[PDB]
DNA sequence: ATCGATGTATATATCTGACACGTGCCTGGAGACTAGGGAGTAATCCCCTTGGCGGTTAAAACGCGGGGGACAGCGCGTACGTGCGTTTAAGCGGTGCTAGAGCTGTCTACGACCAATTGAGCGGCCTCGGCACCGGGATTCTGAT
DNA sequence: ATCAGAATCCCGGTGCCGAGGCCGCTCAATTGGTCGTAGACAGCTCTAGCACCGCTTAAACGCACGTACGCGCTGTCCCCCGCGTTTTAACCGCCAAGGGGATTACTCCCTAGTCTCCAGGCACGTGTCAGATATATACATCGAT
């Protein structure tokens, strides 16, 4: 459910991002 | 002194090293390794200008605004990828929001 | 009636709290128990921007709705 | 029976892709390929709304996009000198185009 | 008159990358009209964010062939091991790059020997 | 009378064909019916998103012409006819 | 005081496309701070150029299927055939397009004694 | 409420053809098409005759830059014939009134 | 030898081209 | 010396198999070398066309990194590095 | 007899490694340069060059005819033939698009 | 001596003139032989305009010397 | 080789709706004027490019010899093309409903633009250490047996 | 496997030049401020998108059969790889000279901006002929006898 610039700015995953390499 | 003098050719590179330090205060950089960057940022940053351009076309908006950039965002960048973008964005945006 | 609030770390602070209470009163109570003065701080409710005289159930604001958390800096 | 008259097995191919090259019209029944769309379209955001021109325009690209693919797809077993195709060859020539990696 | 302190909106973002600078580049990028303002903030930190994350893989893979300046060599083999980000750059190649180690099975040594 | 029937697999075995004749295929094996429609869906899958995300982005409920277009321009796929 | 008449830098081009049109649309395409004099002219007659060098052919070969009225299978066939032009559209697909009827040799049918 | 001309190329179009072909007709989707492909073509141009500013950092597009980018754009000996064509163009635009 | 928008506007040669094909 | 002569000969046969190693090739047929050398300069052919053409657009006699650049970009090769 | 000789094919996997390993480029420097100014000619006559540019070509040359040979590669593989042909080449090309 | 304009047509036409002869006089020749008149008429020498009042010579336009054919067109 | 039926090719007449035209209404271009800053031109500078020269030193060359990979021939096994009868749902046009796009109309917030003050960012600077260089000893395979 | 035997890797010493750091100047950013307009937003209408149905049938499905192609095997012949030695020109280091590109100050031509003026270009309406559709017939060729 994209949005106009909400506050939704959910997860700080990135780690798992880094994890796919 | 100061001949002639070379006009101050921009760079990311110090905005560059400053990042450095925070994921990894121990490395360094060759300047050619640092050229790639330099380099790497506008090619990145070009392809999300023009896309940002089409949009204002096919919006007949006057104006590049950050919903724009966003928009532009989530074409351009593949995958989860994206959505960190996206979300360090706007916790950039809320943050610089309040700020004054 | 018991809320939440997510940050930028997305912690997740327990919140006691009344449909009647002031942001004055909650920002407060943020300030009290985390310490951090209002002065840096502003919550967000579905982004809107939070004034004190307003209250939770100003903006219909239920049990554990959770917000979005900001440090406001002045300086630097 | 008395002899049904069988073309010769791939002859009639040849005359469908003399066929099917020579006229325009599009090859995937429509209706279907919509609704092909809108479940795709669904997942990505509920309750979307289509001008019928609009899902035309996948079809005609969707098509035209598979043609192109099957002339080097073509190209790969007749370069292994296999008349028929293999779904290898798509695997390779979109690995080739770079589609994928 | 006296304006008296001065601040930066990258400050104001809290974010390295000059807001102002690249702010002043939309305005005669022929890009729009008209530049929002909040946009280039916006804008700005996405970079701000990739430019990280490109480097902690190089910085990482830097380490591993344990050299503590980091090199072009890493960056093409940072770039390359990330799936994601290999899509991004496809299309583009890096100076003094090379590519990953790799090597087709069936070239592979033995038969047994 | 329930929801989600079968879909991807209304692209028909004799239709593909019908596309390889165009293709310039002389014969096709059996197995290229799975993979086709694999392929298919994937191309499919890129391309809707960006005309939704266009199409968000104008905040408007309807997928237009113009939207499938500027989709397949910045692919790379960029097409004719069915633009402006 | 005496306009007395009109002209169009197109006439005064003696060229079918609106000029004026163009330079209008570059004055706002956000393509350049200004928009020199000359160039809508140059850059008008170019396309002038192009949309007969493609018609051209497409009559032609419109007339080979020996219908007085052009359609897009035409313009479609008409394209591949020019060397240079199909350089120009590779990357584009045309609606109503198809393909030129092409087979590879070894998928040709034999007897062939 | 309900105007605002929307507009095309096509009587432009129109025109053209007549000169090569003053016999042929042209439907509306084949016109449909032209339409659309002159702004491709036309914004290549422009974007490539943007990037030549910057490169010689001039603030304004005029002839000569088009040309250089006609040159880039077009491929192979049609290129010469569109330089013809516009140059040719220019010098009668030029002498005008 | 390329130029700075001259006159040379040198063929009408084009219908060369045309017979490319 | 009289006027310049062998020049595309000179990528050698054993150089180009030093690529073709990095290229990941284990065996390498001897007319290779014909074709190779054929789309090398077809390459470069239009590759320096730009850059040049950019150079001549400058008013500048010297082709510098930058036009090399800006030729790979409008190619699609685009490149990092010695770009300013 | 007595030499060892290392069996054929083992040599080029040990290149194979050994120039993938490394990053430094494979055509000899000066006679590439002298390919351009020919080339460079043809389409003007005395013609200046920042050495630095003709390294491009070249890092973009090798990196190309690099990436050329991948898919080139997987050609003849996709024939089963460990070695390379000419052809595949022309089919790759052909395939890639910048032939037709 | 002898000199050629080439044409739109690239019409090339056959010119027996002198350096001291003047615009003036070759446009009238041209005029007189094509009976284009001058109002309509322009030539080129190497992409300048050319007066009236101006010679050959005053161009260092020599014999054989070949110029670009113009037909101005006031009107339309 | 002769013979038949199949699909394509073509000829007709036939019916229909799309292009192409004429009419009239309006919006975008033409016309004429100003004021301002871009760019062109000329005048000086010095940096970068070319050039030419000669020393070792690796790389190119060239040949030799034999191994294994390409390629051609053949044969087996089977999958995919073809056809027919059965079965399913596409396409047609016809009717009904409202959601949403597109056009409209007012007020004002946000951006551009100008000026004056302030340090962030660049070039120029030197010293210093991460790392290219290597000669010796540690390992990890390759081919021969 | 089990052998020696290469070739490659990893290691400790040395060494040099580009990293990464600071010196200080300057020009791009920031600040405070005015002005107007792009676009937000609420109101309103009117297109075309969705929905739903049934008469019609062209297309799709499913199975039967065998033909001719995928591929697996073999067998030959030669085109590349390996390797030792013989031949070229790549490279490096060093200095020398002037071309051209870089920077600067000046004037004037050219283009943005602005207003008033009107037909080029658009939608709108309309009438007919190019072309699509249906149906009979002749021409070609493939495969069966």
């Amino acid at each position: 459910l994209t949005k106009a610039a909400d506050i939704s700015l959910d997860n700080l995953v990135e780690g798992k991002r880094k994890r796919r390499s | 002194g100061k001949k002639r003098k070379r006009s101050r050719k921009e760079s990311y590179s110090v905005y560059v090293y400053k990042v450095l330090k925070q994921v990894h205060p121990d490395t360094g950089i060759s300047s050619k390794a640092m050229g790639i960057m330099n380099s790497f940022v506008n090619d990145i940053f070009e392809r999300i200008a023009g896309e940002a351009s089409r949009l204002a076309h096919y919006n007949k908006r006057s104006t590049i605004t950050s919903r724009e950039i966003q928009t532009a965002v989530r074409l351009l960048l593949p995958g989860e990828l994206a959505k960190h973008a996206v979300s360090e964005g706007t916790k950039a945006v809320t943050k610089y929001t309040s700020s004054k | 009636m018991q809320i939440f609030v997510k940050t930028l770390t997305g912690k997740t602070i327990t919140l006691e709290v009344e449909p009647s209470d002031t942001i004055e009163n909650v920002k407060a109570k943020i300030q009290d128990k985390e310490g951090i003065p209002p002065d840096q701080q502003r919550l967000i409710f579905a982004g809107k921007q939070l004034e004190d005289g307003r209250t939770l159930s100003d903006y219909n604001i239920q049990k554990e709705s959770t917000l979005h958390l900001v440090l406001r800096l002045r300086g630097g | 029976v008395k002899k049904p008259h069988r073309y010769r097995p791939g002859t009639v191919a040849l005359r469908e892709i003399r066929r099917y090259q020579k006229s325009t019209e599009l090859l995937i029944r429509k209706l279907p390929f919509q609704r092909l769309v809108r479940e795709i379209a669904q997942d990505f955001k509920t309750d979307l709304r289509f001008q019928s021109s609009a899902v035309m325009a996948l079809q005609e690209a969707s098509e035209a996009y598979l043609v192109g693919l099957f002339e080097d797809t073509n190209l790969c077993a007749i370069h292994a000198k296999r008349v028929t195709i293999m779904p290898k060859d798509i695997q390779l020539a979109r690995r080739i185009r770079g589609e994928r990696a | 008159k006296a304006r008296a302190r001065a601040k930066s909106r990258s400050s104001r973002a809290g974010l390295q990358f000059p807001v102002g600078r690249v702010h002043r580049l939309l305005r005669r990028g022929n890009y729009a009209e008209r530049v929002g303002a909040g946009a280039p903030v916006y804008l700005a930190a996405v970079l701000e964010y990739l430019t990280a994350e490109i480097l902690e893989l190089a910085g990482n893979a830097a380490r591993d062939n344990k050299k503590t300046r980091i090199i072009p060599r890493h960056l093409q083999l940072a770039i390359r091991n990330d799936e994601e980000l290999n899509k991004l750059l496809g299309k583009v190649t890096i100076a003094q790059g090379g590519v990953l180690p790799n090597i087709q099975a069936v070239l592979l040594p033995k038969k047994t020997e | 009378r329930k929801v989600l029937r079968d879909n991807i697999q209304g692209i028909t075995k004799p239709a593909i064909r019908r596309l390889a004749r165009r293709g310039g295929v002389k014969r096709i094996s059996g197995l290229i019916y799975e993979e086709t429609r694999g392929v298919l869906k994937v191309f499919l899958e890129n391309v809707i998103r960006d005309a939704v995300t266009y199409t968000e982005h104008a905040k408007r409920k309807t997928v237009t012409a113009m939207d499938v277009v500027y989709a397949l321009k910045r692919q790379g796929r960029t097409l004719y006819g069915f633009g402006g």
